[PDB]
């Protein structure tokens, strides 16, 4: 297990670590999070008590380095940093752990939720969507726009998701206009899977990352990307059986984890109704359809 | 955006634009079969593509062979319309290509946008006008060329005859839409009005009779009377 120590907590804040969250009071003796499961990416996220504007946070993998959080009173936020002196880092962690100044990552043994939400998410691919090469971790916040949003303004602070546009020359072969618009299999299988993503694992990883940024930060462009990647599969008549079965699993766990009270802002009625009831794959997402109909029947 | 009564003079400015009406593309007769089921038989149709400023009508005749062995013909007809409009645009010199294409039915928007992706600067717009272009097949010379066609064909017409020598394009379009609305509302009575004077004929190279200015005023009045008469009959007014 690994540890993200905190220099201090000078401002009252709600701290998220993956799907969990807890409140820290102003100047409370809080020095970080221990027992973080090795083998997965993680996200540590923040919402300030005095200013719920800007949710922000950091995607990281403790196998890539030793990371800690220190508040910056000039820029007014909790910043992730990397400690290159391992001896020094192990000493700081051991002292915080002995004084019991850390919360423990509260994973139930029966619970595979985090694995199920991040199965295909890899830190190296996160660092291509979120470009800041000098760090091994990646900063995301509620306001960051996507490359697609920007085309329709600071490029260094953008989310470089793969652009999906159903009414684009990339999506539509000259001479196959009706075919490609009504059945997006070409765009899915040749352009996206074979051409850009190389395999379904990378496609699902980006879909899962987009969902998590939508949910944890309220990042609107990420919600748009998540729905676009779902609709592209559902609107394709030819999809490998193993991709459809895996998509059903991915979506089930995402719908299961979504806060019930954010459904109105995180779920697009058109996309979901189209995908579950009108699309080529309307009968291929049995688990997702069942949870959606029982948890959010209003949306449908 | 959409084109309506507020921005109506836009139709007659110097930006080239075309209306596209797909109503008459896919046309059928419905009939009983020997076994007592119902079947359709397609008949030749047409795309009505009109420049409202100049009167130029690009009438693409849709021969029934284009439906052979195809499914979901009502959907296909929209895509075929868009394919043919795209082909027409590509066939025109650059300086004749439209800057806007206005579709009379919103279901044509996606088909046309998708076919026109190569032309990002041509705006594809709907309209809130209820235009009577479906009645184009009530114009005898247009119906005749459509029904006689044995293969796909494009025929060019000026739907305003020589009116633009004497009236503006706004007035010409208003006359056309009144005539077509009357033909749609009561075709027999409208044709009677237009042809009830044998001394006023249709020139070989025209679609409508050779009315003088004063006679056009009378005709337009009679067309308005016809439309109002039919409204009273319909609603018991
Ligand atoms: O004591 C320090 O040097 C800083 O407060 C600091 C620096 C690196 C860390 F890993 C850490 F948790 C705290």
């Amino acid at each position: 297990m690994n540890t993200v120590p905190f220099t201090s907590a000078p401002i009252e804040v709600t701290i998220g670590i993956d799907q969990y969250s807890f409140n820290v009071k102003e100047n409370q003796p809080f020095h970080g999070i221990k027992d973080i499961p090795i083998g997965h990416v993680h996200v540590i996220h923040f919402q300030h008590a005095d200013n719920s504007s800007m949710r922000y946070g950091y995607w990281f993998d403790c196998r890539m380095g030793n990371f800690y959080i220190q508040y910056d009173p000039k820029d007014g936020l909790y910043k992730m940093m990397e400690e290159r002196d391992g001896a020094k880092f192990e000493n700081i962690v051991h002292n915080f752990k002995e004084r019991q100044m850390m919360v423990s990552y509260p994973k139930i043994d029966e619970d595979d939720t985090w694995y199920n939400l991040t199965e295909f998410v890899q830190m190296d691919k996160i660092r291509k969507i979120v470009r800041k090469d000098e760090n091994q971790f990646s900063y995301v916040d509620s306001s960051m726009t996507t490359v697609q949003e920007n085309e329709l303004s600071d490029p260094a602070h953008s989310l470089n998701y793969t652009v999906i546009n159903f009414k684009s020359r990339e999506a539509i072969r000259p001479g196959h206009e009706m075919e490609d618009f009504l059945d997006k299999s070409y765009y899915l299988n040749t352009v996206m899977l074979q051409g850009i993503f190389k395999n379904s694992s990378n496609y699902f990883g980006e879909l899962q990352f987009a969902f998590l940024n939508a949910m944890f930060f309220g990042n609107y462009g990420s919600s748009l990307q998540w729905h676009a990647m779902i609709e592209l599969i559902c609107s394709s008549a030819t999809v490998p059986k193993h991709m459809l079965d895996k998509l059903d699993e991915i979506l089930y766990y995402q719908i299961k984890t979504l806060p019930e009270q954010y459904s109105d802002i995180l779920l697009n009625e058109r996309v979901w109704n189209i995908c579950l009831y009108s699309s080529f794959q309307k009968n291929s997402l049995h688990n997702t359809e069942k949870i959606m109909e029982n948890k959010y029947p209003e949306l449908l | 955006g959409a084109m309506n009564s507020s921005n109506y003079a836009e139709l007659f400015n110097n930006d080239i634009k075309l209306f596209v009406d797909d109503t008459n593309v896919y046309r059928v007769t419905v009939h009983k079969t020997f076994e007592g089921n119902v079947a359709t038989k397609a008949i030749n149709g047409c795309i009505f593509t009109l420049n409202p400023k100049t009167g130029h009508l690009f009438l693409k005749i849709i021969h029934t062979s284009v439906w052979a062995g195809q499914k979901r013909l009502s959907q296909l007809a929209k895509w075929k319309t868009a394919e043919e409009v795209s082909a027409l645009v590509r066939s025109l010199p650059k300086e004749e290509q439209p800057k806007q294409i206005i579709v009379t039915r919103k279901a044509m928007l996606d088909p046309l946008e998708v076919h026109m992706l190569d032309f990002p600067n041509i705006a594809i717009r709907p309209t809130e006008l209820r235009l009577p272009f479906s009645a184009a097949m009530s114009i005898d010379k247009l119906s005749d060329v459509v029904m006689k066609a044995t293969e796909p064909q494009m025929v060019l017409f000026n739907i305003y005859d020589d009116w633009l020598d004497r009236i503006s394009s706004y007035t010409a379009f208003s006359r056309l839409t009144l005539l077509l609305r009357a033909l749609k509302t009561n075709e027999e009575s409208a044709k009677m009005i237009l042809l009830s004077d044998p001394t006023i004929t249709i020139k070989s190279y025209h679609l409508w009779p050779s009315f003088t200015d004063e006679q056009w005023i009378t005709i337009e009045s009679q067309m308005r009377d016809l439309i109002l008469t039919e409204y009273g009959r319909k609603y018991n007014v």
